């Protein structure tokens, strides 16, 4: 049970988009900030005191190297951050012919406060190019969170009231080709240096988003701290049913160096490192089934944010059915005391 | 002796049921490529198996009514394998003369030919077998559907195209006369059973438990065979499986049970108490499903087990109803068993379709698992009340 907040800055010499989520609980706060200057990007902060605030300079962010940190130092502890720095065009027409990319440098994203509502805490990323997406764009969906429970939506998770989604999907694209295959570029950033983990766990529990037993996870170490989370499903039309499976994809990590993808202001500000980047191709469907050909829309969902990963709980309805389940050879033993009378 | 200690009535008898287990999977070997003779869409496709199934219960029932009360147990297989020669001939005749209704129309005489000519020889089996090696003819029942479906599907499809290198390249029509090929099967089914009247000629010179044995039947045949039917989608989501070798998995029941059951029908009947072999039976089907559904542990072993559990209550659940119903009333009695078990599997195939999609896969094997919990709570029920009587 934590409470959330949010914000935006604008500057005068050039107006851009700035959202900053802070949610304050107890005896712990957090800094999530989502910047999209050039590139969509994430940055977390965590801090053991109850009390923090930011500090901006659009002077130093109009080569710009400033400093945008919190006033407590000495509660600085485990800052991340994610970039989404390319979008893949995947062709493989066979089985892939990489067609050149496109760079999310270039678009103009739209205003947050016309979209922005603290009712329904969330709000809209729309950028567009300036030369593909000529009706509608990217369309991020940032969204906090208050109370531990469950999403409505067909792509359902569990959020821990400590967490943020990032249902992310791009709404009318002309392909260059007769086949769909998309992907993306994820370059994390580890606080230390090493190389961030990914694995895969197995659930029992398949009462929620169904025929997936897989939960993904990413871990920059191995404490209480930041992870990933996200089903290996992606969904194109809104009436998202079990029809429109379109299976995803990870890779390995790398240890790319600089100048590989574009660098994002507002983690240059946050950090002073920017030589460990590491980053992995996530591809979105396959060939062997349904696509994307039919609909004009790709979704997908996934979680961020410090705390312990959920993993699954079990329904009342499934326990309930394994209790009467287990009566029947208990019943017996009643019954065949009442004929041995 | 007798008639030579049974043994040429017991070659006989497995022979007799070619006329129904073996042109049965006509269409199921013939998936797809007759799908392009006229038009033929998947929808209307599965109306060729829909008239085998549905419109079955009361006609059994009634084929049961008949051999018990008018025909008897002698004409009773030399009118249903007539009917099913009738049936595969009126099916060959609309595959040449290139309509379809004629074709869908073979099903409505086909199924009611095979269903009574099961319970025909069912009920014959029982009335002479009696005494000793009684539940081992039940082994070799089931084992004869097993080694002959494989057979029918490979030869079915070499002869197709034996037959299109051979006499030529017609308008495509040539499956009414790969139909007919396949045909002569059943006439072998009626030489038998003149045979077998012959013989017969020649050898001349309702309770309580049967509700719960109907229960068992019913428990335990429609909370298995749905799963198998169910089949690729789940081991390739549940486990990783590869797309070709996950066939092994599902079609591993039945490729076990036929080398199987006689061993276990020969074994049950030298000193064996029927409730005990069936309650493990039932013990271990439950320990499976169990096993399958809520642990990552390898899918062989969890389904190995399966075909023992599923081997073993065939030719030992059966043969209940030989010593509960006395004479004079078998023949109404199997039907009875055969219709409610034809009318579970109908039912419950739509209701895990539409629950399926609706709900997953875990609730899935929690229904089948409450299934198997109530046909064990009926089977050791069963047992309780044997105990009074007795015999
Ligand atoms: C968003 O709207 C506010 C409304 O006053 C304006 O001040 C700001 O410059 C706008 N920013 C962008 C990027 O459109
Ligand atoms: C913030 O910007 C102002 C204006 O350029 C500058 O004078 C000041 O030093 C900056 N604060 C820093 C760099 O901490
Ligand atoms: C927060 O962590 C910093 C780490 O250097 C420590 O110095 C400070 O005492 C901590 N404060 C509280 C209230 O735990
Ligand atoms: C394949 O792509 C070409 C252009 O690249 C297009 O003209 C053609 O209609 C496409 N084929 C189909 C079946 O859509
Ligand atoms: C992702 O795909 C692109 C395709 O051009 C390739 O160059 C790159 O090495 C791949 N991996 C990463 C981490 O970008």
């Amino acid at each position: 049970t934590r409470q959330v907040s949010m914000e935006v800055i604008s500057g005068w010499p050039n107006p851009q988009n700035l959202l900053h989520i802070r949610a304050v609980g107890s005896n712990s706060t957090l800094h999530y900030v989502w910047s999209s200057l050039g590139p969509p990007a994430v940055v977390l902060v965590a801090t053991n005191t109850t009390q923090s605030v930011l500090s901006v300079n659009w002077s130093l962010l109009l080569d710009p190297a400033g400093a945008l940190m919190v006033l407590p130092k000495s509660s600085i502890q485990f800052s991340s951050a994610l970039v989404f720095t390319r979008l893949l065009e995947f062709d493989s027409t066979n089985a892939g012919k990489p067609y050149p990319p496109y760079s999310l440098a270039k678009f103009s994203w739209n205003n947050i406060t016309n979209s922005l509502d603290l009712a329904n805490l969330s709000a809209d990323f729309q950028g567009r190019p300036v030369d593909a997406f000529a009706n509608g764009s990217l369309t991020f969906k940032v969204q906090a969170f208050s109370r531990s429970g469950r999403p409505a939506q067909p792509p359902r998770l569990l959020h821990t009231a400590d967490v943020c989604q990032l249902e992310v999907a791009l709404v009318g694209a002309s392909p260059r080709g007769n086949h769909s295959l998309f992907g993306l570029e994820v370059a994390t950033l580890g606080q230390g240096p090493d190389c961030p983990s990914v694995n895969e766990r197995n659930s029992i529990d398949d009462e929620y988003a169904p025929a997936v037993f897989q939960l993904n996870q990413l871990l920059w170490g191995s404490s209480p701290s930041g992870f990933m989370q996200w089903r290996p499903v992606a969904f194109s039309e809104e009436e998202r049913a079990r029809e429109s499976a379109l299976p995803c994809q990870a890779s390995t990590l790398h240890s790319t160096l600089a100048s590989s993808l574009p660098h994002s202001p507002i983690v240059q500000a946050f950090f002073g490192s920017q030589n460990n980047f590491c980053a992995f191709n996530l591809t979105f469907g396959a060939p062997t089934g349904p696509g994307y050909w039919d609909q004009y829309y790709l979704c997908w969902s996934m979680l961020l944010g410090m705390g312990f990963p959920p993993v699954d709980i079990f329904s009342p309805l499934v326990l309930g059915i394994m209790a009467v389940a287990l009566g029947a050879p208990g019943l017996m033993f009643l019954g065949g005391g009442l004929f041995l009378l | 002796s007798r008639l030579a200690h049974r043994l040429v009535v017991l070659s006989l008898m497995c022979f007799l049921g070619f006329g129904s287990y073996f042109c049965y999977d006509n269409p199921a070997a013939l998936q797809t490529q007759v799908k392009r003779d006229m038009q033929v869409n998947t929808t209307k496709f599965m109306l060729l198996y829909a008239w085998y199934s549905w419109p079955n219960v009361v006609l059994c029932f009634l084929g049961g009514f008949l051999i018990d009360r008018i025909f008897g147990i002698r004409w009773g297989t030399v009118i249903f394998s007539c009917f099913v020669c009738i049936g595969q001939v009126i099916f060959a005749l609309g595959g040449i003369f290139n309509a379809f209704w004629l074709m869908e129309l073979g099903r409505f005489v086909f199924g009611i030919g095979g269903e009574s000519l099961a319970v025909a020889q069912n009920t014959y089996a029982v009335s002479w077998f009696k005494g000793k090696e009684l539940n081992l003819v039940f082994g070799l029942q089931l084992s004869m559907a097993r080694i002959g479906s494989t057979v029918n599907m490979n030869l079915m499809g070499w002869l197709y195209g034996k037959i299109e290198a051979l006499l030529g390249s017609a308008g495509h029509m040539t499956l009414g006369v790969t139909l007919m090929i396949g045909c002569i099967t059943c006439i072998f089914s009626l030489i038998c059973a003149l045979a077998l009247a012959y013989l017969d000629r020649r050898a001349e010179k309702f309770s309580l438990p049967l509700i719960l044995v109907f229960v068992i039947c019913v428990c335990y045949y429609v909370a298995v065979f749905p799963f198998i039917g169910l089949g690729k989608v789940f081991f390739m989501e549940k486990f990783r499986f590869s797309s070709q070798s996950a066939s092994a998995i599902n079609s591993i029941v039945y490729i076990i049970s036929a080398p199987m059951s006689p061993l276990f029908g020969l074994l049950v009947d030298k000193t064996g108490k029927n409730i005990i072999w069936v309650l493990y039976a039932v013990a271990a089907t439950l320990v499976s499903h169990m096993m399958l559904a809520f642990t990552f542990w390898n899918p062989w072993i969890a389904m190995c087990l399966l075909g023992f559990s599923y081997s073993l209550l065939a030719c030992a659940l059966w043969p209940m109803v030989a010593f509960i119903v006395p004479e004079h009333q078998l023949g109404t009695a199997y039907g009875f068993m055969q219709s409610i078990q034809n009318l579970g599997l109908a039912v419950i195939a739509i209701l895990a379709g539409m629950i399926l999609d609706s709900k997953g896969y875990l609730l899935l094997e929690v229904f089948f698992i409450a299934c198997v919990s109530l046909s064990l709570l009926a089977v050791v029920c069963l047992y309780l009340v044997n105990r009074a009587q007795g015999g």
